[PDB]
C-alpha cells in the first residue's frame, strides 16, 4: 500500500456495531408505517485490543555509533509527548521507523 | 603437546555476544614485548634535595618486567557495543572473565 504499512489480502476484520433502536409509544390504532418515534439513546464500554508482534532482531557489525531517536536535551515550556497546561496532548513531530543502518 | 612452530596455537576472536541478560565480549590485539632495564632490577628516587619540593619525593624499584593493562572500557567494547549497552539498560556488573596468550614468537 502507498500509505504504507502491511498489505493484507485478508485484513483484520471491522466491526461494526450500534444501538438496538427502541421506539417510543405506538399509537393506540394499528397503522401500517413503521414506528417513527424512537427513545434517544447512546451507549459506552471499554474496547481493549492487543497486537502480538514479531520483531526481526538486529545484528550489525558496524564499528562507529548508529544514528538514533532522542528527545531534545534542551529545556523546554513543556514536555512533547505529554499534556500541556490545558491538559491537551499533543505529539510535536512524526517519528519514522528508519534509524538503525543496514548493508544494500 | 603434538603442537610445534608448525601449528597456530590460538584464533583470533574479536566477537562480542548479547545473550539475554549476559553480554560476554572478547577481545585480541598484537603485543610486542621490548627486552627492559638490560634485566636489572633498580632503585629509583627523586630527592627534594634537587629541585624537586617534598610532595613529589618517591622511592622504589623498576623491574624488567612488564604487564598488561586492559582495565579501561573501551579496550573490551566497540563504539557500537557501547552503544547498546548505555542505551537499552538501567545496569551493568562483571560476571567472569579469561584470558589468553597465544602464537608467540
Amino acid at each position: 500500500p502507498l500509505m504504507g504499512g502491511f498489505g493484507l489480502k485478508h485484513p483484520p476484520p471491522q466491526i461494526l456495531i450500534k444501538n438496538t433502536p427502541v421506539p417510543a409509544d405506538p399509537p393506540t390504532t394499528f397503522s401500517q408505517a413503521k414506528l417513527a418515534s424512537f427513545i434517544t439513546q447512546y451507549s459506552t464500554g471499554q474496547v481493549s485490543v492487543e497486537i502480538e508482534w514479531e520483531l526481526q532482531k538486529e545484528n550489525s557489525k558496524r564499528w562507529n555509533p548508529e544514528i538514533q531517536y532522542t528527545s531534545n536535551y534542551y529545556k523546554s515550556t513543556n514536555v512533547d509527548f505529554a499534556v500541556n497546561t490545558e491538559g491537551t496532548y499533543s505529539e510535536p513531530r512524526p517519528i519514522g521507523t528508519r534509524y538503525l543502518t543496514r548493508n544494500l | 603437546g603434538a603442537d610445534g612452530v608448525g601449528s597456530s596455537s590460538g584464533n583470533w576472536h574479536c566477537d562480542s555476544t548479547w545473550l539475554g541478560d549476559r553480554v560476554i565480549t572478547t577481545s585480541t590485539r598484537t603485543w610486542a614485548l621490548p627486552t627492559y632495564n638490560n634485566h636489572l632490577y633498580k632503585q629509583i628516587s627523586n630527592g627534594t634535595s634537587g629541585g624537586s619540593t617534598n610532595d613529589n619525593t618517591y622511592f622504589g624499584y623498576s623491574t624488567p618486567w612488564g604487564y598488561f593493562d586492559f582495565n579501561r572500557f573501551h579496550c573490551h567494547f566497540s563504539p557500537r557495543d557501547w552503544q547498546r549497552l548505555i542505551n537499552n539498560n538501567w545496569g551493568f556488573r562483571p560476571k567472569r572473565l579469561n584470558f589468553k596468550l597465544f602464537n608467540i614468537q
